[PDB]
């Protein structure tokens, strides 16, 4: 997978020139999965 | 809270390996003779050798086909292990062994709509013989999987009064109240073990004391169906495969 | 008024393993679809589980990695030694619907030019050509001929290469007037005018042009272009439906109607 | 930019080359390394392991037959049983065992060599035999006398069935060439010796008993065993596009 | 979660191939639908968020969340079985044999629908989007099968609809991932656009 | 004292479940890549159900027909887990899930007199190829528990040298010396599991390199037999049985 | 369960003199083959030796040692300026026999790339022209001409250069499904087909195809390709018994049996 | 042989890009060599 060291200086003036970011994580995906305002635990009936 | 105002809840799920039995219509949930299916104690044990003990590959739901609550209807009876003794790998170790000991989880399902009425027992009963006739046919002692329609319901099929079946371990499927009943069966037996090919501990029957009957032109045909889960299951005096 | 977050993860969810449960409390598998919610039943509740540790990654699905690539935009050849290529991803579907998957997102990006000369029959020639692609931003004067003054270039920014060189490259950041790009817009091009031709076009999204030409004369050929242009440092926002029937115009999402999306099977219960 | 100058090599394509080159999915996660039995880090490891020699390579042994060196009730005293060069990356019997294929994967060699014996007659079938290696200058002994001046062991038949002759590593050089080969390279030079077996006594037997039986011969690298210089395998090769 | 166009049959066009068609049974055990639970495979996931995503990419691995919900009235119920079929056969011929599967009993209640898990069960970590057999051999990583059954019948009042739908959805679960990307095969254009 | 002297006691004794094995002519136990069975790490598997782990029921010894060491004889050789697919509860398992880890214990036994002079080459090869046919027959590929005949003993039947074989676990059986080989094999794959009715792991090769001869009169029918034993096995993906 | 362990060494083992030896206890040469171990006799138990420092080093036949160059791998030429080449190893002897000689292993890759233009009579031309070499994964489609949409490789990736640019060349990871590669597999491609020619071949070896074209038309020639490829970073388990039969088919180990693998002398006793 | 010195800096994101591995040492092959399980010395005889 990716290197745990790796050279990563910038070499030019504007950010645009940089090269892809390095991050590519992932997020709880709630805000499109269970867009909700009462929680609806897993345990339990949805609607009562 | 069901446990803070002290009632049952209607809904139900029940997950033994690979399956999951859900109900929303469940009347609590019964465990015979309040006790839960347990391993064979090394003080109640007897035979020597290190048991074999599938889990999961035979403590799962096993669906038997369904039966039709027809007009004439007097009932269905399936023996316990003899209903599952060819299905899956439950009935591979019960057939690979000459010793045979577990615990059961029932659901019996049947639903119909807010606009029929009818009342089925739903009764497990340990050691229940059919001894109806002088010479008792081994078709109907053992009908296997498909199980036996009742022909002596009355009297329970053993000479005694059908209203007492209440002693067993039982539920009913009062059509206005519930669609399923489920019960947790723990092995039963005057001996550590035995053999699954020559004894049956329980039998599930399940009854009509009250006729289907419905408003004028509702479905009619409505079918009863059973799954059954051997649980805490443990086997003995391994050989090749033998069937009653 | 955030009230749903959105922890970060580096790695897929863990299996943890489960055991039997026959309760009348806790039942995961019911759901309701109708709250607009997807279902929360995991594998545990399910079925009996083992211990899993999966250290399976996410970065290739990031955006970074999605968008990260180069993909061709423009493709085309001079007339008269130049060509105007107006800067639109619509033209090479495949770029067009990886964009339109989001609704709106920042991004710089990195434009790659592979260019070679081609004779009259369309065919390859070993010709090295000095060519020169200049950006001309909306408002200026567009050169109409390949010797035009515009060509001077003293302020719009142009690159001078050789097809005898490799290919050019340039990076461009985040310039449209808006705070992100939009790959979806429900609205009009302009105040006093609702004709369907300035509808679903947010003009923001247009940069300008791309003039092209080679810097002296060819000899009865011509200069073959191919733009390729890839995302860099993606920041998106709101996903959106995949695009499910075949484009047909340039600048607009027109389509045919369908009855189907999947092709027909004999029957529902024959897998 | 920074000021540079391009050398000689510049663009070239040397096969052997090691560096870092972008890598086509940059953000790619490998499946996880999971516990698999026999590993192995370096081919030394399989050199060490004993292999079967095609020994009885003639014109009447096909097959199977080629690993076994025949032995026979005697009737006269001291005779020989069999002859081979030690080198193992030479055409001939060493070439197609595991000791060979990876010596014929290399252009030089150093180290002793393990060369085993199993005998396969009757529990009732006895001999003592002499296996003899002879350190180069020569030609192979011709006759035991000759042979048992050089470094050799004297095996007995009997309940552990094998017995190990060990070729040492011998030599003018810290290396040898792997091939022998005399026309363009004149590499005879190399030339490691011979080892060779006589009967020490004799093979002797019960009444209706075979009187014929074999010796299995296995042949492996020791621990102070190299190789250098990798180079094609000569054994494989194709004359156009496989099917 | 996503609609899977489930009912991809001739007589279905538009709106309709979401349907899962359900009506009053007057036999016992009989089958309700069958699919490949393959979600990168040309069929009813094709469409799907799901499926679009993982058509733009080689490889896959994760549990899958397979949700039903029951469409009829009120006064309609039902108990259907829903089977996850692990590969090494064919789809299961009939409930007994689907039932000895990964499977789900649901009863049509207040709570309208069911999960059925599809957990990743597999010989390898990942498995290919494609089963594209002539070439490549693909077949090789076919997920097996989901399969439904009616566990009891649909029972309704008199004058009821005697026919009713189940809405299919589909999502990836929490330890599912992607990897290789490469274009999306509905994606294409034979000539320059308009 | 074998530990204290520094060698290998010719008897054994190998007991699994409800099976015990000895010999009084062995030459040591060969443990494949110096490695025993072990169950799959929770960092290593991939499968997410519970696993089914069988025990006794599976992981004893299961004895195969025996092949004669006929004059012509050029070897025999068993696919695994195929000899064992349909024997006992292990067979069972096998079919009834599609994914299946495990190690074993092989024995083979092949006895005759000071006599009689002979050898054996014992070998279990993983990923062991039947590619002599430009179109592999399934009977071959497949044999089951019978077994198939070497047609290419010299070529390994795969193409390279029987000589070479020995780069793999293996043990001689040179009647002189013993009478039996044992091997314990580790399970060995590039995945955690795999499937036991499409690929078979390992293949155990029994083939003459010094034919059988013998004092003239002495007893000429001599059987070789193959007793194996599966180990540390774990099984998921259940389903119906399904069988290649 | 390791009952042996595995030591490191960077150098060969030294010698240690040793003296004579005239007992019945200790007896270094007597062996076992039948138990299936390599003899255990040491050169100082067998005869006389001298004290060597040996400084042998053991890296050249280490897996990365060993594997670590380029082999020829691909050969074709276009024609109508495409041509598929389907990943495999099967096709050049070489790389194949020592890829054969483990039963598994992990290992990334660097390909290298040669092309030139050939004309109809096969002789190589001084013309430089741009070609692509597109990655097109299982699943993926593949272009049907030198001009199909595919080419765009938005998502695809695809490397352009020229036939007067050194070779091209990328590091791909190791990408099968499985934890390693396999060079050797008893087993079928799938479930309910036991046909000899689904025999054999482990599916998840093959990752895809390598399609190329030149950007352009040629005219009357062809792009001549040569692909190689070099392991990197090699893991590798089981060692195998080496290929002993030459290689007749690019899918399968078929082979035509032999009655010897060495030639014939006259007789067994002379060397 | 091999330099005690010399530079070693990745450029690149992905472990793939990265040159060949230095390490190239062996291990005792008796995994290989000598995979029994009753230790057989080298001055005692295997088989008793
Ligand atoms: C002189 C160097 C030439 C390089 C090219 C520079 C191009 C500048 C324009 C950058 C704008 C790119 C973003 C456009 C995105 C919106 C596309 C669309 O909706 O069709
Ligand atoms: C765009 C750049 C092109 C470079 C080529 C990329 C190739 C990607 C495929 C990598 C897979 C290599 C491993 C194959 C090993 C198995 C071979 C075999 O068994 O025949
Ligand atoms: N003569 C034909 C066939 C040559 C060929 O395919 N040669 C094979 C061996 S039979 C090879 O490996 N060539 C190596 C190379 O040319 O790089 C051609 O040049 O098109
Ligand atoms: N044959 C014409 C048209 C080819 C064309 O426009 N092809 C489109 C798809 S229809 C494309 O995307 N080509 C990709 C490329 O050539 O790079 C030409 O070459 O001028
Ligand atoms: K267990
Ligand atoms: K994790
Ligand atoms: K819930
Ligand atoms: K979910
Ligand atoms: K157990
Ligand atoms: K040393
Ligand atoms: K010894
Ligand atoms: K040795």
């Amino acid at each position: 997978g990716s290197n745990i060291h790796y050279t990563n200086i910038n070499y030019y003036e504007n950010a645009a020139s940089n090269s892809l970011n390095k991050q590519d994580f992932t997020q709880d995906p709630e805000k499109f999965t269970r867009p909700v305002v009462d929680v609806m635990k897993e345990a339990a009936v949805p609607l009562k | 809270s069901a446990e803070a105002c002290g009632y049952s809840d209607r809904v139900a799920q029940l997950t033994l390996g690979n399956s999951t039995i859900t109900t929303q219509e469940a009347a609590n949930i019964v465990v015979g003779y309040g006790r839960w299916p347990t391993s064979l104690r090394d003080t109640d044990a007897t035979a020597v050798d290190k048991p074999t003990q599938p889990g999961v590959s035979a403590e799962r739901f096993y669906t038997l086909p369904s039966v039709q609550w027809t007009n004439s209807f007097k009932g269905h009876y399936w023996k316990l292990p003899d209903a599952l003794s060819e299905l899956g790998l439950f009935g591979q170790n019960l057939q690979f062994h000459y010793l045979y000991r577990g615990g059961w989880v029932i659901h019996v399902q049947c639903n119909a709509t807010k606009f029929h009425q009818g009342t089925l027992l739903v009764v497990a009963t340990p050691e229940h013989k059919i001894q109806s006739a002088e010479s008792p046919a081994f078709a109907r002692t053992n009908p296997g999987e498909q199980g036996a329609a009742y022909q002596f319901p009355f009297t329970f099929e053993d000479g005694t009064a059908l209203g007492n079946a209440l002693i067993y371990p039982h539920q009913w499927v009062n059509l206005r109240t519930n669609n399923s009943a489920t019960l947790v069966l723990p092995y039963v037996n005057a001996l550590p073990m035995d053999s699954g090919i020559r004894h049956n501990n329980w039998t599930l029957s399940v009854i009509p004391i009250v006729p289907l009957e419905y408003a004028a032109g509702a479905t009619t045909y409505v079918p009863i169906t059973v799954t059954i889960a051997p649980m805490c299951t443990e086997y003995n005096g391994l050989r090749a495969a033998v069937t009653q | 008024g955030q009230v749903i977050k959105s922890a970060v993860r580096s790695t897929v969810e863990n299996t943890v393993q489960s055991t039997h449960s026959i309760t009348t409390e806790a039942t995961p598998a019911l759901q309701a679809a109708e709250t607009g919610a997807t279902s929360n039943a995991s594998d545990e509740s399910m079925i009996e589980t083992r211990n899993v540790v999966n250290t399976h990654g996410v970065a290739e699905t990031s955006l970074e990695a999605f968008y990260g690539r180069a993909g061709l935009v423009a493709m085309f050849s001079t007339d008269g030694g130049i060509y105007r290529w107006y800067i639109n991803f619509g033209e090479y579907v495949q770029l067009r619907a990886k964009l339109e998957l989001l609704t709106y997102a920042r991004f710089d990006m990195e434009f790659t030019i592979v260019a070679q000369v081609v004779n009259a029959q369309s065919k390859v020639q070993d010709f090295n050509v000095d060519y020169q692609v200049m950006f001309v931003p909306p408002g200026a004067s567009v050169p109409e001929n390949q010797d035009s003054y515009q060509w001077q270039s003293s302020c719009n920014p142009s690159v001078i290469s050789n097809t005898g060189l490799p290919p050019a490259r340039v990076s461009v950041p985040f310039m449209s007037s808006a705070n992100a790009y939009s790959f979806s817009y429900d609205g009009y091009t302009q105040f006093g005018d609702t004709s369907g031709s300035s509808y679903g076009i947010v003009p923001s999204n247009y940069l300008g042009m791309l003039v092209v030409r080679t810097c002296e004369d060819l000899d009865g050929t011509r200069l073959r272009v191919r733009v390729y242009a890839k995302p860099k440092h993606v920041k998106g926002w709101i996903p959106r439906s995949p695009r499910m029937t075949p484009y047909k115009s340039r600048y607009t999402g027109v389509y045919t109607d369908t009855t189907k999306f999947c092709a027909n099977r004999a029957r529902i219960t024959t897998a | 930019g920074i000021p540079t100058l391009y050398t000689p090599g510049s663009g070239q394509f040397l096969t052997t080359d090691d560096f870092q080159t972008p890598c086509m999915l940059p953000k790619f996660q490998p499946t996880p390394v999971i516990d698999i039995p026999g590993e192995v880090k370096n081919f030394l490891e399989v050199v060490q392991v004993e292999s079967l020699v095609e020994i009885n390579n003639v014109e009447s042994a096909e097959g199977v037959a080629r690993y076994r060196i025949p032995l026979n009730v005697q009737d006269a005293m001291d005779g020989q049983i069999m002859a081979l060069r030690v080198d193992p990356g030479i055409d001939g019997p060493m070439q197609s065992t595991l000791l060979g294929v990876f010596t014929r994967y290399y252009a030089q060699w150093s180290g002793s060599l393990d060369f085993t014996f199993m005998f396969c007659g009757t529990f009732m079938t006895t001999g003592k035999v002499i296996i003899a290696y002879t350190p180069p200058g020569g030609d192979q002994p011709t006759n035991r006398r000759q042979a048992m001046l050089g470094t050799h062991v004297v095996w007995d038949f009997g309940l552990q069935s094998s017995i190990t002759l060990v070729v040492p590593w011998i030599s003018s050089g810290h290396f040898r060439g792997t091939t022998l080969e005399n026309t363009i390279y004149k590499y005879r030079y190399y030339e490691a010796g011979y080892i060779t077996m006589w009967y020490q006594t004799n093979m002797v037997v019960p009444p209706n008993f075979p009187t014929t039986a074999s010796i299995l011969m296995f042949v492996a690298a020791q621990p102070n065993f190299s190789l250098r210089i990798l180079k094609d395998r000569p054994d494989i090769s194709q004359e156009g596009a496989l099917q």
